């Protein structure tokens, strides 16, 4: 009945996790989990109590299972990678270092193929995939010889990078792709040999893949990265997540899409075409989801089952080849990072805030008036909110209308059409009288002739700069500067602003004086250093104007 | 409620957790646990599981004390807590913490055996962490430790309490102060000493670096937002005596804060604008939690026990959207009402889309503005000196800018947000030229501006 | 204005010139209180004989179907301003032709007081309604224990305007509408439209039951026509006017012209006879001076074995010959007429001398051989 | 202002809708017109404007004695003018009629 079941929940810091590293894997009932903490979790699947409970030291930021052996590895961040038989004879267990294989230490990321093992491990610039043998009798679980090492001479570095396990048709805790497409990305080497290929999500979000077969090196025999390991496509943020679905569906599935993800969600899927130059050719999509993309599992038939903090959304590429838009629904769930998908579509996922769930996807006689009310109550309850949302849209265009004519003007000012046609500063000189003394003032007009009205968020400068040629002695007063808000001005309309220049102290008026008017547009008032001024004229007062007969 | 045959509630993982003491007759009161779950079929609660746990001693006064989840710092699972007090007569007051399991099983860690009672702040935190206050004297019990311990700092209230990213358990008592609970005692970033006066609960939401953004609730019925300290976003809150805040979630972004009152009313508020989207009255209690399993937060609300001697009997559960349930044909208008009420969530969720849309042009469109009109740093930087009624604006220079080829000033220009009128603000500027350790060598030339004050002081404030 | 510097902002208020050479204009048009996203880039001159136009995916889905006008559009146009004028209309058209998708009513008024006023009604009255709202369709009885259906077409605002109200009987329903009046005031209007109407409906009614009614088969209501059967291969077609049904009709026969002149003859002499007291049945009766055959053929009614486009048997030596292989159609053809309507069509495709191409009436494969 | 013989767009002062301080205080802390008149005998105005400046007898000349003293009273003397709206000093309008 319930869409939606909880398991547990969990020791969440404030908000809750962070991504790249959190994981959850199920088995069959049986149920795999980290915190991105020091505690990796199984969960009986029939009644979500605990069957083990795992304490390493220091931070696991990956699980994978191999299932017919029954053993469970992790990496632990500043240690190496370890190792547990599930069987495994407080239902807290601590490690003992016993279980400890390759304490590699600088070892981040790390896949799993049949019986081969490969880590890309942390250096200076260089990161460097190594690639080791995995023994396939029941022994001591040991990591026997280094096959292989390369450096992803490309990549010179909170986001983990991601390794994929990619096998082509015929030949695993990975993913089938069809000939194809394998033939298309990865060429024929891998084709021929039937090599699987291992694909590197990195932080730069270069995404890289290398063919295993051409991985054996020796000391002599130095793996060349140049040629030796290549990059697909430069999703321009990080990696996030890599898969492969089966579009057109009419365990082992023989999948046919390629599927990466962005952090930002500049999603990219890849097909074959085999069209209009009668040649196969790849299919390239970059969508833009979204949001902060948090993590991304795949379901049955072409269905990706991804999240961003807002809630939790769904893609469909089962449909020129494959689409114009992913415009995506949610389930209504939140921002669940670390997601899984099982196919039988029944998911599992941890919610951001501490927990884990389990979605699992699919007349009355005054009972029907009750589902009336509710629905009526409901379409109540939103009719608010679309309101709300509704004014704020009104503001915002209110903004760009005055925007507009800001702009408007701004471009009719900065062309020199001959007349300063929209706004006008004429200044003009006056002598008054006060106290005693005659005094010498500026009269400052401002005028619209043009239809824009200079509305709220605009003002004048007046600067009134004194004689130039600065001295060997720096005066008291170099300048006045006086600021005035110009509110609704209007067309055709006016204002009129004195001053004084005139001998305040000392009987000292020095000519000849520049008065500069100026314009400002203010952002912030209607609604890295952000505004602009705009010249209008700058009038010189020379003595001629200051004589009196 | 607190008492020997009487109940308190919770939420756990969707469902509903009702612990009731009861007189069992051979000997004493038993801790019953029923744990309900919705049925959304026949839109009631359903018994799914029961617990016991049997007290020994034959004394009076057991008493639940508080309930929540809380997270153990052994496995780190959410669990839920809860504290018994035992009270003897003696003036003795024994404060068990048990721990309940997936099994609806009990499991003692604190007997923590104190004479004199505990009251007031009472605050459950991680590692399943007891933390109470008597005459000014903050006291912890640890589950680690098993030792009573003193907070070695003197505060008036401690208003927040919860762990936090590097530090690992913290308080905020006098919004300066930010302890630790072993090391006792950044609070660079917090709310002003102004509002220290008002503030009677705080909410942080989030921590980055120290920069939180946090909420407030006051005495004077207000509500808050505050971004590195910034009090953005009032509201106003309809009732008296605010208690608390939670989170709610809505689905996509519809987060609101459910606010609770001593006045047994509360409200709920939308965030994207800070405003009461409802109230509702005498609210025996409130818990948000997915109770349907839908994948996302609800809202519980309990009506009084005047109804029944029964707890779960005039319930109200609601996201506030979708979702409503409570306690001659027509259906032809069934598949229509639906659609609509689903096409008019699409409008909600596809509005939100465009609002940012618009936002997102007009920022595009400024600096549009400001590459229409037009690298290297001309000026140092801004400082700004009060002296008696006068202003003293200034700038340090670069020696890129040449006073000898360029005649410079600098204005002030006010905020209209502020000014609703047109006061003309007039300036003097001066250059200064100060050589630094005479006896190339470095000259200082600085710009600065001069103006009155008490005319801009008119709105207690001013940008 | 006259200039496109103001009149521009006046009819495109959201429009933003970004770069100062006014070339890359950017944000919203108007149309149907709704605003849509749109970057228009210009040469370096003001010419849009070459431009780039591009749309959100909501626009680009709203002006399917049209995709060659705004393309045509471009390059014809002298101005922007009135290439925005073209494409605001253009866009008004597009969502009014496309008005099935796009509703956001206003709901505390509209879905509420429907539920209220059809709570005033009663819920037996209600048949029909679409998921959209838009549609309803009712039922009124006659004091006889007849029903009479009504569809109502409801807009955004139900009670601000009209509702248009589409409805069988045979004259034009009027209906006072004010803002104060409901679905009960045009209710009463179409109780009062059943209880006036009534002699017409009994007159119909009685000739349904009694007679061999042909060319109408399970007749509806605006059905004025009654095509009688009497005798054998010889029909009477008989158009009643509705307001005095009981008075004369213009009637006459059809069939063989030694088998038609008796009766147009006795017609002519026994009509002074008619009186609009009795019924058309008991005037018919005394006037032809016969009683009719009640279904003297019910199952064979009549297949009109006739062309089905020209509607007539013998158009030039040609009979009725080609088929539909169909059991619902069975419609017969003329070779000429359904070669010259299949003809046309786009659907139908010519082989040597074969044309296969839809059925007029069924849309199904039908095939000529000339 | 109105009536002034440039006939130039003089912008509306509109003297301060509060005081510096009252605003002040509120944000720390968070209808008919008026009339008088009056009658005077025409006797009395004849005689006591006779000297007899010109014009035509009372209202205008009554007026333009009532305002002598301020400096817009030619341009009413020209106009002959027995009813005006000027402002105030404080931007309170008031129209006073003879
Ligand atoms: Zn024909
Ligand atoms: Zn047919």
């Amino acid at each position: 009945a319930p869409r939606v079941r909880y398991l547990a929940g969990f020791c969440c810091p404030l908000g809750g996790l962070a991504a790249g590293k959190p994981r959850v894997l199920c088995h069959e009932a049986e149920v795999f989990l980290s915190t991105g903490s020091e505690l990796v979790y199984v969960y009986d699947q029939e009644g979500g109590l605990l069957t083990a409970a795992f304490r390493f030291p220091d931070q696991v930021w990956h699980l994978e299972l191999l299932a017919p052996r029954r053993l469970l590895y992790a990496l632990c961040a500043r240690r190496g990678l370890y190792c547990l038989s599930l069987d495994h004879p407080s239902p807290v267990i601590p490690v003992d270092p016993d279980a400890c294989i390759l304490p590699d230490a600088a070892l981040c990321a790390f896949t799993l193929l049949d019986s081969v093992l490969v880590t890309l491990v942390q250096g200076p610039a260089r990161w460097k995939m190594q690639l080791f043998e995995q023994p396939c009798p029941g022994e001591d679980p040991r990591p026997g010889g280094q096959i292989g090492e390369v450096e992803l001479s490309s990549y010179t570095p909170h986001f983990l990078p991601v390794l994929c396990s990619v096998s082509p048709s015929g030949s695993s805790g990975g993913f089938t792709l069809e000939d194809a497409l394998f033939g298309l990305l990865f060429g024929a080497d891998a084709t021929l040999l039937q090599s699987p290929v291992v694909l590197c999500g990195l932080p730069d979000g270069q995404l890289c893949c290398v063919i295993l077969k051409a991985l054996v090196t020796s000391r002599s025999a130095p793996g060349d990265p140049n040629a030796l390991v290549k990059i697909l496509h430069h999703l321009e943020e990080p990696v996030i997540f890599i898969g492969a679905l089966k579009t057109e569906p009419q365990e082992d599935v023989h999948c046919d899409c390629l599927v990466a993800f962005g952090h930002h969600g500049r999603m990219l899927a890849i097909k074959a075409s085999w069209d209009e130059s009668g040649k196969l050719v790849p299919e390239l999509r970059e969508y833009c989801l979204p949001g902060p993309v948090l993590c991304a599992a795949c379901g049955g038939g072409g269905r990706v089952y991804h999240s961003t903090p807002s809630d939790l959304c769904v893609v469909d590429l089962s449909r020129q080849p494959e689409e114009g838009p992913g415009g995506l629904p949610p389930m209504l769930c939140p921002a669940s990072l670390n997601i899984c998908s099982v196919v039988s579509t029944k998911l599992l996922a941890l919610s951001a805030k501490g927990r884990l769930m389990t979605c699992s996807l699919d007349m009355t006689t005054e009972s029907a008036g009750q589902k009336i009310k509710e629905l009526l109550s409901g379409i109540g309850n939103i009719s608010e909110r679309v309101s709300f949302l509704k004014k704020a849209v009104d503001q915002r265009n209110k903004a760009l209308t005055s925007l507009n004519e800001a702009m408007n003007v701004s471009c009719a000012l900065l062309s020199s059409g001959t007349g300063p046609r929209p706004i006008s500063c004429t200044t003009s000189t006056t002598w008054s009288r006060l106290q005693t003394q005659d005094v010498l003032m500026a009269t400052c007009v401002l005028e619209n002739s043009s239809s824009f009205s200079l509305d709220q968020g605009w003002t004048l400068c007046i600067q009134v700069l004194t004689s130039s040629c600065a001295l060997d002695l720096d005066s008291a007063c170099s300048a006045i500067t006086y600021t005035i808000p110009v509110d609704q001005l209007g067309p055709g309309a006016r204002r009129e602003v004195t001053l004084p220049l005139g001998p305040g102290e000392n009987g000292g008026l020095d000519l000849p004086v520049t008065v500069s008017c100026t314009l400002f547009y203010s952002l912030r008032e209607v609604v890295e250093q952000e505004g602009v001024c705009l010249p209008l004229s700058r009038h010189t007062v020379d003595m001629l104007q200051c004589l009196r007969f | 409620m607190s008492s020997n045959e009487q109940e308190r509630l919770l939420c756990y993982n969707g469902e509903v957790l009702v612990f009731q003491l009861s007189k069992g007759n051979t000997k004493t009161p038993i801790l019953h646990v029923r744990r309900m779950v919705f049925d959304r079929g026949t839109k009631v609660f359903v018994q799914k599981s029961t617990g016991f746990f049997t007290i020994k001693e034959e004394n009076s006064h057991l008493k639940i004390m508080c309930c929540n989840c809380v997270s153990d710092f052994r496995t780190g699972i959410n669990l839920p807590y809860i504290v018994i007090e035992k009270n003897k007569k003696n003036n003795v007051f024994e404060y068990f913490l048990l721990i309940l399991h997936s099994t609806n099983k009990f499991e003692m860690r604190l007997s923590f055996k104190l004479g004199y009672e505990m009251k007031d702040g009472l605050r459950v935190l991680n590692g399943p962490l007891i933390l109470w206050r008597h005459v000014k004297a903050f006291f912890f019990i640890s589950s680690q430790t098993g030792k009573v311990v003193s907070v070695s700092g003197n505060f008036s209230s401690i208003q927040w309490a919860g762990e936090i990213e590097n530090l690992g358990m913290v308080l905020l008592g006098l919004k300066e102060c930010c302890l630790s609970e072993e090391e006792c005692t950044s609070d660079i970033y917090i709310i002003p000493p102004a509002y220290s006066s008002v503030v009677t609960y705080v909410h942080i939401c989030a921590t980055e670096i120290l920069r939180i953004s946090l909420i407030a609730l006051t005495r004077k019925n207000q509500l808050i937002s505050f971004q590195n300290g910034t009090p953005k976003n009032v509201c106003q809150l309809p009732f008296g005596d605010p208690c608390a805040v939670q989170l709610m979630d809505s689905g996509g972004g519809n987060l609101f804060f459910v606010v609770s009152f001593i006045s047994n009313n509360a409200c709920a508020v939308w965030k994207e604008s800070f405003q009461v989207a409802a109230k509702w009255e005498k609210l025996s209690l409130v818990l948000i939690d997915d109770f349907i399993g839908s994948g996302t937060e609800q809202v519980l609300l309990l009506f009084k026990d005047s109804l029944n001697s029964d707890c779960l009997t005039s319930f109200k559960i609601t996201d506030l959207g979708k979702i409503n349930y409570s306690s001659e044909n027509r259906y032809l208008v069934v598949p229509p009402l639906e659609t609509g009420l689903k096409v008019c969530f699409s409008s909600f969720r596809e509005l939100r889309q465009h609002l940012l849309l618009k936002e997102k042009i007009i920022s595009k469109s400024y600096k549009a503005l400001i590459n229409l009109v037009q690298s290297e740093q001309l000026v140092e930087k801004i400082w700004y000196r009060v002296i008696d009624d006068s202003l003293v604006v200034g700038v340090k220079t670069t020696s890129s800018l040449k006073l000898s080829l360029n005649d410079v000033t600098l204005s002030l220009l006010m905020d209209q947000a502020h000014d609703s009128r047109f006061r003309l603000l007039k300036c003097q500027n001066r250059v200064i030229k100060l050589s630094t350790n005479p006896f190339k060598k470095e000259c200082v030339q600085i710009i600065t501006a001069v103006t009155s004050l008490s005319p801009l002081l008119t709105f207690s404030k001013f940008c | 204005m006259a200039v496109t510097e103001a009149s521009l902002l006046r009819q495109c208020p959201l429009l933003l010139p970004q770069n100062r050479s006014k070339t890359v204009y950017e944000g919203f048009i108007s149309a149907q209180g709704r605003d849509f996203h749109l970057r228009i880039v210009l040469p370096e001159d003001l010419q849009l004989k070459n431009a780039r136009l591009l749309c959100s995916w909501q626009l680009r889905t709203i002006l399917s179907g049209y995709h060659r006008i705004v393309q045509q559009r471009m390059q014809h146009s002298p101005d922007l301003m009135s290439f925005m004028m073209e494409l605001k209309m253009l866009l008004e058209v597009a969502l009014k032709n496309r008005q099935e998708l796009y509703a956001l009513p206003p709901p505390p008024q509209f879905y509420s007081s429907l539920i209220e006023e059809i709570g005033t009604l009663g819920w037996d009255k209600l048949v029909y309604a679409d998921t959209c709202f838009s549609t309803i369709k009712l039922k009124a009885e006659d004091a006889s224990g007849r029903e009479h259906l009504i569809t109502l077409k409801l807009k955004a605002k139900y009670p601000a305007e009209s509702p248009d109200y589409f409805v069988d009987f045979p004259v034009p329903f009027c209906a006072s509408w004010t803002p104060q009046s409901s679905l009960i005031s045009i209710y009463s209007q179409f109780l009062a439209a059943i209880e006036s109407l009534k002699a017409f409906w009994d007159v119909m009614d009685e000739i349904d039951e009694k007679t061999w009614v042909l060319e109408p088969e399970k007749p509806p209501r605006s059905a004025t026509a009654r095509r009688i059967a009497l005798g054998n291969n010889v029909s009477i077609n008989i158009e009643v006017d509705p307001r005095h049904p009981t008075m004369l009709p213009e009637c006459f026969f059809l069939g063989a012209d030694h088998v038609v002149k008796p009766l147009g003859i006795k017609l002519s002499r026994n009509i002074h006879l008619w009186d609009p007291e009795n019924s058309v049945l008991q005037n018919l009766k005394d006037v032809l001076e016969i009683d009719f055959p009640a279904r003297a053929i019910l199952e064979k009614s009549d297949f009109t074995m006739d062309c089905g486009i020209c509607y007539a048997y013998q158009l030039d030596g040609t009979i009725p010959d080609q088929v539909c292989d169909n059991s619902q159609c069975g419609q017969p053809f003329h070779q000429i007429c359904l070669y010259e309507w299949l003809r046309g069509l786009l659907t139908s495709r010519q082989s040597f001398n074969i044309i296969f191409g839809e059925c007029p009436y069924c849309s199904k494969p039908i095939t000529l051989k000339m | 202002p109105g009536l002034a013989p440039p006939h130039t767009r003089a912008p509306s002062p509109l003297g301060p809708t509060r005081d510096p301080v009252a605003t002040f205080l509120e944000t720390c802390r968070e209808l008919p017109p008026s009339v008088a008149s009056i009658k005077v005998s025409a006797e009395l105005l004849r005689a006591a404007l006779k000297d007899g400046h010109s014009g035509v007898p009372l209202c205008c000349a009554t007026l333009q004695w009532l305002l002598a003293e301020n400096a817009a009273v030619d341009v009413v003397r020209a106009r002959a003018l027995s009813s005006i709206q000027g402002v105030a000093p404080d931007g309170a309008n008031v129209h006073l009629i003879v």
